[PDB]
C-alpha cells in the first residue's frame, strides 16, 4: 500500500527521524494558518498525493507569502494531479503538506527494498540526491552503495557507517546518518513494509542531515497486523474497481484495450491476455477470479469489466475449477441477463463438465459463444471485436 | 519422479481446517499416503480415518511422516513452518496465501541452513502423476510420463499438462513453486532434480513477470543442464509496477519484464514459446 | 465525527476495557478466517457502518458456521445498509466486524457527553440497557442516574461508584464498572470525544463485565491535535457533497425540497430556509457561503448545490460580505454561465452597491432575477418554482 | 450602551496576523479606541500605527487597555484567553473559530472564578454604533438608538439592525454571542446587562437550534426582564443530528428544537416572529 507524504514524515517523526516542520492541510484556511505556525516564510507547499513526478507536475512549490498558499491550495484540493507517474485523469488532491523550507547543501539519496535475488532487505545510497534512481543505477550503477540487512542480527551501525563513508561524510555527519539507517532500517522490519525512499535525502547548509522526502510502501500482506497502517490507506488514491473486486475475491486491473477477460487464475489471467494479443487482440483489463466462479461471482465480475465503456467483448475463460463446467455457464448465461451484456462472448471452458456446457452456452440463444479451443477463442473474439 | 513418489508419507496441518479437508480427501482418494494431520488442540482424534496430532513432533513420532503440507491462514503460517522443520519434515509444501514477505525471508534462511526443502507458498503444489499428489492439482488431468515442469503460477500449468497429456508425452513430476516474491524453492533448485531425473527426459518451465528468477535459471541451465527445455513466459501486455494477482507479479523499476525473460532464455538455448497453446508443439519438435 | 463500531473496541483496548474477542473484515475470505483465530463460536457479524439500529435492519447476526458467515459478509460487504438512522440510502458496508458471542446476563447502559446546559463532561447510566436511551429518558427519566466530571479535579472514582451502586452493582462488577468509568472518562477528555455510549454493557453470565457495543463521537474541532483520530475518518459514511463542500470552506446540507439556497452565514441561511417554507416553498439544502464569496467559490456552490436534480430553483441571498455589491452579481453570472445552470435564481444583493450588481443581473440576460425585497424574494422563487 | 463604549480602550490579541490587522483598520477607522496589539516575539514595533507587544501583560500596563480583542488560531486561543484573563482584562473577547469545546469549558470557569467577561468565541461580536466597535461587525448600517440586540449568529444580527435602522429606532449594542455550543457569555448575562441601561429601550433576541439558553433566556427574562422583547428563532426547518455551519447548532436526539424555543418564548409573554422579515414590524408594535 502506498503512503502519502505526509504519513511518512509523520512516522520518521515518531521514530525520531529528522523532516521538516510541517503541517497537512485540507482547506485553505489550515493551510494558510500553517505559515505561522511555522513562522517565517517562504515555505514549502506540497500536494499529498500518492504518485511521484509531482514536482515537474506543478504540485510542489516555494512561496512567499500567506496568500500565495491559500492560492495554491485554492487551485489544488479538490483537482485532481497528474504526473508523469499518474495515469490519465490523475489523482486527487485532498491534501496539501505546508512545510519549512530547507537550507540545502547537499542532496543525497537513500533507500530500501527487498532484494528478491539476494532474498535480503538491501538499503542503498548513493551521493546522487533529487533523481530517480532507476536511472542513475541505469547507468552510473556505481554510484550506488548497497548494504543488506542478515536476517540474524538485526541492522547493525557498521553498515551505516560502512555507507556513510562510502558516501564521503565525514563527522557527526557520519554518526548521522548511522542514526538514520539504524532508524529506517528498524521502521522498515518493524511496520511491515515494502519499500522506503527518501530522495532527497538532504544535507543543510547548518550542515544537518534531514531527510526531505519520504516516500513508502507496506506490505499489504502484513496488514492484517499493522493496524496503524491499515488505517491510513487512502483509496481515493487507487482505481475503486479495483477495490470492488476484492470485495469479491477479484483481482482486477484495468488496461488499455477493448477486450474483456475474466479468467481463473493469474497465471492463466496474463497468459490469457498475451495469446490474445497475440491474435491481434487489445486486452482491457486483467481479471483474476479468485472465489469460485459462482453465479454473483461471475456477474459481480461483470459489472466490473463493463465498468469501462470502452470493452467491446468479453473473453471468459475457464478452466480449472472448484464449479462444474455446466454450473458456471448457467451463472454465465444468467450472468450475461441480470446484468444485461449487450457485448458479444467468448467463452473457453474446461475441465469438467465441458462439452454439457458449451452446449448449454450455445442452445442458450444469446450472443454468447463456446469457444472450441483456446486459441480459437482467441481469434473468435478478436474476430468479433474487429468487426466493429 | 522428483520430489515425492508413492513411498511419501505426508500429514497435514491445518488438516481439519475447510481447504485442509477437502484437498486431503482428494488426495486420499487419489492414493497418496496421507499418514495423518495435526491441528493442535484436536490432538487425539481422527479425521478422515486419520489420526489427529497436536503437534508436529508427536505426528512424526506417530508416523515417519516426511512430508508436509500446511493449510495453515498467513497469519499463523511461519509457526507452523518453524514448527515443523523443527520436527523434521524434510519436505514441506505450503499452500497458503497472505505471507508476509519478512516472514518468509526469514524463514527461506532457516530453510536453508537447516537443509529442508519446502514447496510454495501460495502454490498448487506437486504431483507426480500416477503415484502422489499434494494440491490442489486437479487429479484426472495427469498422464505419468516423461515430462517435467516448474511453473511460477498454477493454472497455467494446468493447461501445459493437459497439452503434454493429449499430446501423448505424460508428464513426470509437476511442480508449482508458488506465486510469491520469495519462495522455499525456486527454478534452479528443481531445474536441477529434473536434469538428474531417469524418467524425465525434457522439461517445461514457466514463470511470469517478476524477478530475475528466470534469468538467473537460464545461466545455471544453459551451463548446467543437459535435457530438453521448452519455455513460457505470462505478462507481456503486463503494466509497470502493478501487482498482477500473484503477489511476486510485479514490474519493479522497469525491471522484470516477460520480453527480458524471454530473451534470456532463448540465449541460453531454450525453446521459446511466444503461444501458450504451443508447449505441446514445441515439444514435439525438441522431444522428436 | 464519529468511529466504527471496531474502532472504538481498539480505543477501548488501548485502554485496558472490556470488549471482545473480535476481529474487522474486508473480504468474506478473512471474515471466515476469524471464526478460528477466534474460537468456537457461535459467533456474532457486525456491519459496519456509523449509523445505528443495524439489528433490526438485519446487518446483524448470531451465527454457527463458516459458511454461514461467509456469506453474511458475501451478502453485504459493499452494500449499503439502511437504517432508521440512514438516508433512505444506508450507509456502505466495506467492513464487517466478526466477534465471539457472549453469555448476556444483565444489559445496562453507559454513556457520556459535554452537558451544554451545566457545561460539563457528564455521564450518565442506567438500568435500561438495550434501549435506546432518548426514549427511556424522556418516558421514565428517573431511571438514569449521572455524574458531571469536576474540570478542576477530573474523573473520581467515587463518582465511579456512586453510579455503580445506583445501578444496584455488588461484588467486584462494582470495581469492574468503576473501572472502566474511568477509562472511559479518561480517553473522553485525552482524545477530545464529544459523546460515547456502550450500549450496551452488559453482565455476562460468567459474571463479569464487558462492553458489548461501541459508539463514539469526536470533536471535529480538536482533530488537529489528535492524529490519531484524524486518520480513522471515514469519509464514505458521509455525504460526499458534504466535503467537497468543505474543501471551499462551504457548509453544505442535503435537504429535501427543490428549492436551493446559498447563503452568506449559517444564521443567515436557515432563517433563509425558513422564510420559504414559511411562504409556501420548500428548500433542498442549507448552504453556508464559508471563504468570500468569489467566483470560483460561489460556482462551487451552484455545483454543489445542483448535483440534486430534483431542485428546480435557487435562492441567492447575500448580505455581508467581505467583497461588494457588484464584484458578486458578476461572479453570479459568470457562475450562472460557466455551471451552465439552466433553472432561475433569484437574488437579494445587500447593503454595498447592492443596487448597481442588481442592475448588472436583470442586465445579464440569463434567468436571473433580482429580488428587490428579501421577502419579496421569497416569493418571486417559490413562484418560479412553482410556475411548473 | 452595554459592555462598551467610547471611553473604552483596546487591544488585540493576534493583531500582527491578517484577520487582527484587518478588522483592526476598521474598529480603528470606526474609532475604536485601539491602544495596541500583541503578538509574542514582535514586541516592540509598530503596525498600524500601534504598539505592539509580547504580553498581555507588558501592554495591559503600558497602556491602560481594559479589553481585548482575539485573533488567535484555534490551537492557541486558550493560552491566550487564559493569559489575558491573567493580565487582569475585564473584558474579553474571543473571534476564534473552531476552539475544542473542552477547551472552552475550562475556561468558562477560569473566567467565572476570575469574574472576567468574555464574548465569544465564533462570533462576530459587539458594537456601540457611533460609539465604538470590535468584530467583524459592519458599520454604516448602525444607528444609534434604544434597541439592544443579542444573537447567536452574526449574519442575522445584520438583518435585524438594518430593520431596526430602517424603522428609525436604531440600536445602543448588539451583541454577537458566538455559535459555539459553550460560550463566555451567554443569553441572560447579556439580557440582565440590557434591562439595566438607560438607553436600551427594547430587545431583540435572535437564537437559533440546538441548546437551552433560549429557552433559559425566557424565564428569566419573564421573571426578570421588564423592558419589552422581541424574538427569532431559527432552523426551523432544519433536520435532526446534524450541524448546520455553526458548532453548537445541532439538534441532540431531540433537543433544542426551533418550535420548541419558539414556544418557551411565548410563554414567558415574549413578541415571536416567525419572520426574520417583521422583525422591525413587530418592534412598531411593542416600541409604541
Ligand atoms: C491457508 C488457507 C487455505 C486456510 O483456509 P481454510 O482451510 O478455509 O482455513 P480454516 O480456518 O478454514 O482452517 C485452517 C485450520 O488451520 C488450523 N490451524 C491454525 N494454526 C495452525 C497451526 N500452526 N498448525 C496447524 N493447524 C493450524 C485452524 O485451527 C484451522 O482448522 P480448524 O478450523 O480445526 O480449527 C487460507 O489462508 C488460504 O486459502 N490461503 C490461500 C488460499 C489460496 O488462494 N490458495 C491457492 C494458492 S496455492
Ligand atoms: C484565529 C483566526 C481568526 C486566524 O486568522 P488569520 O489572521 O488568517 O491567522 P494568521 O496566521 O494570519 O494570524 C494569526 C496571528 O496570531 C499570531 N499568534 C499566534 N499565537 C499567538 C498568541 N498566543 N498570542 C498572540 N498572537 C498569536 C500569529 O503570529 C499570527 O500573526 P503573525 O503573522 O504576526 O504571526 C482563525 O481561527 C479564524 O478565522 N477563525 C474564525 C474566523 C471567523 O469566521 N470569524 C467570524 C465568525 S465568529
Amino acid at each position: 500500500m502506498n503512503l502519502h507524504e505526509y504519513q511518512a514524515k509523520q512516522l520518521f517523526a515518531r521514530y525520531g527521524l529528522p523532516a521538516p516542520v510541517g503541517y497537512a492541510c485540507t482547506t485553505p484556511r489550515e493551510a494558510e494558518e500553517a505559515a505561522s505556525k511555522i513562522g517565517a516564510g517562504p515555505w514549502v507547499v506540497k500536494c499529498q498525493v500518492h504518485a511521484g513526478g509531482r514536482g515537474k507536475a506543478g504540485g510542489v512549490k516555494v512561496v512567499n507569502s500567506k496568500e500565495d498558499i491559500r492560492a495554491f491550495a485554492e487551485n489544488w484540493l479538490g483537482k485532481r494531479l497528474v504526473t508523469y507517474q499518474t495515469d490519465a485523469n490523475g489523482q486527487p488532491v485532498n491534501q496539501i503538506l505546508v512545510e519549512a523550507a530547507t537550507d540545502i547543501a547537499k542532496e543525497l539519496y537513500l533507500g530500501a527494498v527487498v532484494d528478491r535475488s539476494s532474498r535480503r532487505v538491501v538499503f542503498m545510497a548513493s551521493t546522487e540526491g533529487g533523481v530517480e534512481i532507476e536511472k542513475v543505477a541505469e547507468e552510473t550503477p556505481h554510484l550506488i552503495h548497497k548494504v543488506a540487512l542478515d536476517p540474524l542480527t538485526g541492522p547493525m551501525p557498521y553498515q551505516g557507517r560502512e555507507l556513510a563513508f562510502k558516501l564521503g561524510l565525514e563527522g557527526k555527519l557520519v554518526q548521522q546518518f548511522t542514526k538514520i539507517f539504524m532508524g529506517l532500517a528498524t521502521i522498515f522490519l518493524e511496520r511491515d513494509l515494502a519499500l522506503i525512499e527518501i530522495n532527497p535525502l538532504v544535507i543543510t547548509k547548518q550542515g544537518d542531515l534531514i531527510c526531505l522526502d519520504g516516500k513508502l510502501g507496506a506490505d499489504g500482506n502484513a496488514l492484517f497486523r499493522q493496524p496503524d497502517l491499515r488505517e491510513m490507506r487512502d483509496q481515493s488514491q487507487e482505481d475503486p474497481r479495483e477495490a470492488q473486486a476484492a470485495q469479491w475475491e477479484l483481482n482486477y486491473v484495468a488496461l488499455d484495450g477493448n477486450i474483456g477477460c475474466m479468467v481463473n487464475g493469474a497465471g492463466l489471467a496474463m497468459g490469457t491476455m498475451d495469446i490474445v494479443k497475440l491474435h491481434g487482440g487489445e486486452p482491457a483489463n486483467f481479471l483474476d477470479v479468485g472465489g469460485g466462479a459462482t453465479k454473483e461471482r461471475v456477474t459481480e465480475a461483470f459489472k466490473i469489466i463493463l465498468s469501462d465503456d470502452k470493452v467491446k467483448a468479453v473473453l471468459v475463460n475457464i478452466f480449472g475449477g472448484i464449479v462444474r463446467c455446466d454450473l458456471i455457464a448457467d451463472g454465465i448465461i444468467g450472468a450475461v441477463a441480470e446484468v444485461g451484456v449487450n457485448v458479444p462472448v467468448v467463452v473457453r471452458l474446461e475441465g469438467n463438465n465441458a462439452e454439457l456446457g458449451a452446449k448449454k452456452l450455445a442452445d442458450s440463444g444469446l450472443n454468447i459463444i463456446a469457444a472450441k479451443g483456446l486459441t480459437d477463442a482467441a481469434q473468435q473474439v478478436v474476430a468479433a471485436v474487429e468487426g466493429k | 519422479s522428483i520430489l515425492i513418489d508413492k513411498n511419501t508419507k505426508v500429514i497435514c496441518q491445518g488438516f481439519t481446517g475447510s481447504q485442509g479437508t477437502f484437498h486431503s480427501e482428494q488426495a486420499i482418494a487419489y492414493g497418496t499416503k496421507m499418514v495423518g494431520g495435526v491441528t493442535p488442540g484436536k490432538g487425539g482424534t481422527t479425521h478422515l480415518g486419520l489420526p489427529v496430532f497436536n503437534t508436529v513432533r508427536e505426528a512424526v513420532a506417530a508416523t515417519g511422516a516426511t512430508a508436509s503440507v500446511i493449510y495453515v491462514p498467513a497469519p499463523f503460517c511461519k509457526d507452523s513452518i518453524l514448527e515443523a522443520i523443527d520436527a523434521g519434515i524434510k519436505l514441506i509444501i505450503t499452500i497458503t496465501e497472505g505471507i508476509p514477505t519478512l516472514d518468509m525471508l526469514t524463514v527461506k534462511v532457516k530453510l536453508d541452513e537447516a537443509g529442508v526443502r519446502m514447496i510454495g507458498p501460495n502454490c498448487p503444489g506437486v504431483i507426480t502423476p500416477g503415484e502422489c499428489k499434494i494440491g490442489i492439482q486437479p487429479g484426472h488431468i495427469h498422464k505419468p510420463g516423461k515430462v517435467g515442469i516448474v511453473s511460477r503460477s498454477g493454472t497455467l500449468t494446468y493447461e501445459a499438462v493437459k497439452q503434454t497429456t493429449d499430446y501423448g508425452f505424460g508428464q513426470s513430476t509437476c511442480v508449482g513453486i508458488g506465486g510469491d516474491p520469495i519462495p522455499g524453492s525456486n527454478f534452479i533448485d528443481i531445474l536441477e532434480m529434473f536434469e538428474k531425473d531417469p524418467q524425465t527426459e525434457a522439461i517445461v518451465m514457466i514463470g511470469e513477470i517478476g524477478g530475475s528468477a528466470e534469468e538467473e535459471a537460464a545461466a545455471y541451465i544453459k551451463e548446467h543442464v543437459t535435457k530438453p527445455v521448452v519455455g513460457y513466459i505470462a505478462g507481456v501486455t503486463a503494466p509497470k509496477g502493478k501487482r498482477m494477482g500473484h503477489a511476486g507479479a510485479i514490474i519493479a523499476g522497469g525491471k522484470g519484464t516477460a520480453d527480458e525473460k524471454f530473451a534470456a532464455l532463448e540465449a541460453a538455448g531454450v525453446k521459446t514459446v511466444r503461444s501458450l497453446a504451443d508447449i505441446g508443439e514445441a515439444l514435439k519438435t525438441v522431444l522428436k
